[PDB]
RNA sequence: UUUGCUCCACACAAUAUAGAUGGAUACGAAUAAGGCGUCCUUGUGGCGUCGCUGAACCAUAGCAGGCUAGCGAAUUGCAAUGUCAUUUUGCGUGGGGAUAAAUCAUUUGUAUACGACUUAGA
RNA sequence: GCCCUGAAAAUGGAUGGCGCUCAAGCGUGUUACCUAUACUCUACCGUCAGGGUUGAUAUGAUGCCCUGACGAGUAGGCAGGCGUGGAGGUCAGUGACGAAGCCUAGACCGUAAGGUCGGGUCGAACGGCCUCUAGUGCAGAUCUUGGUGGUAGUAGCAAAUA
RNA sequence: AGAACUGGCGAUGCGGGAUGAACCGAACGUAGAGUUAAGGUGCCGGAAUACACGCUCAUCAGACACCACAAAAGGUGUUAG
RNA sequence: GGAAUACUGCCAGCUGGGACUGAGGACUGCGACGUAAGUCAAGGAUGCUGGCAUAAUGGUUAUAUGCCGCCCGUCUUGAAA
RNA sequence: GAAAUUGUUGAAAGGGAAGGGCAUUUGAUCAGACA
């Protein structure tokens, strides 16, 4: 489906680059003099409700499926069903061994992974 | 694609060739008639400085 | 012959703007002859390009064109408004773009 | 306010028992719609009889148009105005071809003049002058003489193109 | 924007379903939603909103 | 349509012809101002002497070095009008006066080339007959500008090679209009003055 | 110690556009005045003509632009730069060409906080 | 009426600047044009209100779809959520074939809090989900302790005879 | 310094008044198109070096209400009654 | 005396150019056209053709350019102070 | 074996600050349903 993405920057924290010890996590100035609070001109733009994505458009991949994450054989099986919907990301401390079993089978079910090049060696 | 097959395009079909002339020949007892028409179809068409293409009836 | 051009070479004048504020997905185009808005309205819809020469070489060329199209007519002098596709860079004010003539009504 | 069209307007008081043929009142005014015709008669009324709009009605407003709008005519203006400080009355000459022209003449006369806006001037009498000596003022009696032929010495192009490959001659 | 005569965004002040979480219920109100919207009786509104209430205005008859 | 142009500022008033050149040069023209020791302006003489000297006064305070420069030349007045008009501190800016040279006196890299007239910034076009007005010149050399006389001393030494090469191209148009007049009899006079030719 | 360097000739690569695509096409002065023509005793002169826009004038007929000494022009499929001009800088090819200085260190004191300055030394 | 005189202040300066004089000034009038987060139409998000829906496999009703309106906000109130240290339960979860950590102008998801993945490093434990619990979320407090800068190769290291 | 009535700022961004807590316009989910308000259209600066009738020459002219000032008294300056 | 033309208003008069948008996803409704078969611009976009499937086109990121952008916390009627 | 802070190398920018917002050019880099 055509996805459209609002505001795909990332709506970094008021002075995080001046700053090292502010990060770039969002936190809501609660000044009362802030020029950001104030929503001024020329100044940075806050997380809105307006920014939310469309709901048949939520979640999706740029590829167009839902990512889940597997961590072994068995939890490849809730796919199978939703080759089309789900894609499958293997999790991030499977080992080089348990990766290329559900790589190999996921090869044979027909689901889209998402990081096959991972730990291949 | 990887072949470079040349499906028959440098040479010419046969029959192309006459209905182009038949064409061309039936047009010429026309273009002909008239004072330097022939000279104006075989002339490209371009814009001079003065060219201004809303005031000029074509 | 020496004889080639299709086009009217205008000008890119600026965005449309206000005092103190610009918005750059709206250009202001500067046709050549064009003296008033009965007269502009004969170039709306025809499509502009804004040729430019680049370094490094894409599809076996060096030179990169901007395409897009010519959309109402700005005020009482001949300006025309364009909507390109990807807004031209604001280095080119002042620089010549090319008014085709490729959605022809004559 | 804009150009200039001439109105007349009739009106008259509400009938009550008593009397149930109340007097017609008539105006010619100079306004610039059929609405603000009808505010300045209620306007020039109630500042000579004792009626309101609220109190009276309107008979009727109908356009005048000229019967020569084709010939100039030496129109003699009265009209009324308050200054900065007082009120004064005068007497200007208007030369124009048709009375709505003379009026939209006497209002940018005086609004240059005196600085004198819509809202402060009521005129009086507009009447055209038959004879060439009842004209007394001497900007208007220059205009009257016989073989009135003077020339147009500096003339000006208006150009459309910004530059020219010439230096333009004023001559006529 | 618009001259508000009155409130935006007020929840009517009523409740829609139980605050508990009792099950026993929860099936009760399964109950009394389909019979008060598939039958025109004014009987069945009147359960379905008395199921919602309260322990205090909900006093032992 | 030029790409260089070359403007006979002549008997033109100074703001009026500094602003159809800053919307011009902002457009991409490359624009050049040429004898602007004969730009007039308006008011009389020791007026707008007058409103010079008051711009002679304003200078930084503790180092006069850095304060406003009273540029004293022709040129140089007409170029201050013009960065006026112009955003002159930007890059956009900056490199719309990248595009104008201006002059007093034709030099010989433009004595050979035409030279336009901007006729909505002529004073007599837009001055009123019989108001006083200021030539440039006599301005700017009683502030302090030393070679007026050489502009002058050179714009003759011109101005009669000028005629040397107008009288041989008049007397070049008089043996081809006495020429062409038998070529006029023809078929095809007759056949193109038809056309509007 | 023909490796250096200078300049002129294509074979290049290459980088960079404040933005080439018919022609920047030249009297001066005056504007309550001039241009051009035309004779005449040569004038601050007679006579004719012109302006009211350069929307002019000059250029421009072919494969992105031919020829045998009248023929070549197709299929680049219905539009997609459909190119091509410059400013530089290195490297080959051969045609020539010229054969130095400055700084530091040492010195001087007309100079001097240090730099700088001014001097002298095969 | 306009203009001028009356009308004199301290750094150099202000119709915003340039500049303008049949105005680019003033008075008045007629049109055309420019443009705000306002108005109109459309999309999408959220909130609120009103409806439809136990036909029937998401059996299902925390939903599902239809409709319309609305959206600023400090002090403040309530709601829905993310993150953390530990606890009961479960995934017969992950792991020496590399857990946790840390780095990464590499990728993805979410309006956001934050979640997930690749690479590098590294070496022994740690997560998801349903609930329980609190010594649970930092930019400030002339905050506390520890660490490090610019200043800075700077001030200077010159009394007591050598 | 002090009260009465409302409106606003506080608590509020936006377009305009160059600039500004309060004035004029208008109050805000995220975007696209269209049309305007207040103010503007020589150039900086998007938009008429538009049109129309006048007035005005200042050796400190004058130009966007709040608002960043000016008076009595004058003048055969000019224009009009 | 007879017209005509302005100006204002009306048309469920015809007609041309351009821009932005394509939400929804079996049918049902309204209404035209039709003798009928059906067809339709009537409860939201399709038809045809071409190019590309490699870096076309998108994302991030650095810089350039146009326009805007004062330093946060804080007490305060009012803080960039 | 984090950050402050520092060194070498690589990229880029730089006329009296730096940083930020919307938009695109240019360079770098990343990419997948049809792939």
């Amino acid at each position: 489906p055509k996805i459209v993405k609002k505001h795909t920057k990332k709506f970094k924290r008021h002075h995080s680059d001046r700053y090292h010890r502010v990060a770039e996590n969002w936190r809501k100035q609660k000044g009362i003099d802030s020029v950001v609070r104030r929503r001024f001109r020329g100044n940075i733009s806050q997380p809105k409700i307006g920014y939310g994505s469309n709901k048949k458009t939520k979640f999706l991949s740029p590829s167009g499926h839902k990512t889940f994450l597997v961590a072994n054989v068995k939890d490849l099986e809730t796919l199978t069903m939703h080759t089309k919907t789900y894609a499958a990301e293997i999790a991030h401390n499977i080992s080089a061994k348990n990766r290329v079993v559900i790589l190999a089978r996921a090869k044979a079910l027909g689901i889209k992974v998402t990081n096959p090049k991972g730990r291949l060696a | 694609a990887n072949l470079f097959p040349e499906q028959q395009n440098k040479e010419i079909k046969a029959e192309r060739v006459e209905d182009q002339k038949v064409v061309d020949k039936a047009l010429i007892a026309e273009i002909k008639k008239t004072p330097l028409l022939k000279q104006y179809l075989s002339a490209s068409f371009s814009l001079k400085n003065g060219d201004k293409p809303h005031m000029l009836k074509f | 012959a020496e004889s080639h051009r299709l086009y009217v070479k205008g000008k890119h004048l600026s965005y449309q703007r206000s005092k103190r504020v610009n918005n750059p997905n709206v250009s202001l185009i500067k046709i050549e002859g064009v003296a008033t808005p009965q007269d502009a309205q004969f170039y709306l819809g025809k499509r502009i390009a804004y040729v430019y020469r680049a370094s490094k070489e894409v599809r076996g060329s060096k030179i990169r064109v901007m395409w897009g199209k010519v959309t109402r007519t700005h005020g009482n002098s001949g300006v025309v408004r364009a909507t390109f596709r990807n807004n031209l860079p604001a280095k080119t004010f002042g620089a010549s773009v090319r008014i085709f003539l490729y959605p022809s009504n004559i | 306010m804009a150009h200039f069209k001439e109105y007349q307007v009739i009106g008259r008081r509400l009938p009550t028992e008593s009397v149930p043929e109340p007097k017609l009142f008539r105006m010619r005014i100079f306004a610039s719609n059929e609405v603000i015709a009808k505010s300045r008669y209620w306007y020039f009324l109630q500042k000579l009889h004792k009626v309101k709009k609220a109190s009276g009605e309107i008979v009727s407003i109908n356009q005048i148009n000229e019967a020569h709008p084709t010939k100039v005519k030496n129109f003699g203006v009265w009209v009324r105005y308050d200054s900065r400080s007082g009120t004064h009355n005068m007497y200007k000459e208007i030369r124009d071809v048709s009375r709505v022209a003379a009026v939209e003449t006497l209002y940018q006369d005086m609004a240059a003049r005196h600085r004198a806006r819509f809202r402060s001037i009521h005129i009086l009498k507009v009447a055209e002058i038959e004879k060439t000596a009842d004209v007394k003022r001497q900007y208007v009696k220059q205009f009257l003489t016989k073989d009135l032929k003077f020339p147009l010495p500096h003339r000006v192009q208006k150009s459309t193109k910004t530059f020219s490959y010439k230096r333009p001659s004023t001559f006529y | 924007g618009i001259d508000h005569t009155s409130k935006q965004h007020k929840r009517s002040g009523h409740r829609t379903a139980p605050k508990s979480d009792n099950v026993y219920l929860k099936l009760l109100v399964k109950l009394y939603t389909f019979l008060a919207r598939r039958t025109d009786a004014p009987f069945n509104k009147v359960v379905l909103k008395a199921l919602f209430l309260s322990k205090i205005n909900r006093p032992p008859v | 349509s030029q790409p260089v142009v070359v403007i006979d500022a002549k008997d033109h008033l100074l703001g009026r012809l500094a602003s159809t050149i800053a919307k011009q040069v902002l457009n991409g023209q490359k624009i050049v101002v040429v004898r602007a020791e004969a730009l007039n302006i308006s008011g009389e003489f020791f007026r707008n002497k007058l409103k010079y000297h008051d711009f002679l006064r304003k200078a930084t305070a503790f180092n006069k070095t850095r304060g406003p420069f009273h540029f004293r030349a022709p040129s140089r007045i007409l170029y201050k009008a013009i960065r006026g008009m112009v955003s002159h501190k930007t890059a956009r800016g900056k490199a719309a006066l990248e595009r104008l040279k201006i002059f007093e006196g034709i030099p010989p890299p433009y004595d050979k080339k035409k030279r336009v007239v901007v006729p909505q910034a002529l004073r007599v076009l837009r001055l009123k007959p019989g108001r006083k007005y200021t030539t440039l010149g006599k301005l700017s050399t009683s502030v302090g500008w030393k070679y007026e006389d050489v502009v002058a001393k050179l714009e003759d030494k011109r101005k009669v090679r000028s005629a040397e090469y107008y009288a041989k191209k008049r007397a070049f148009t008089k043996k081809v209009s006495s020429a062409s007049a038998a070529a006029s009899e023809s078929d095809v006079a007759k056949q193109l003055a038809s056309f509007g030719y």
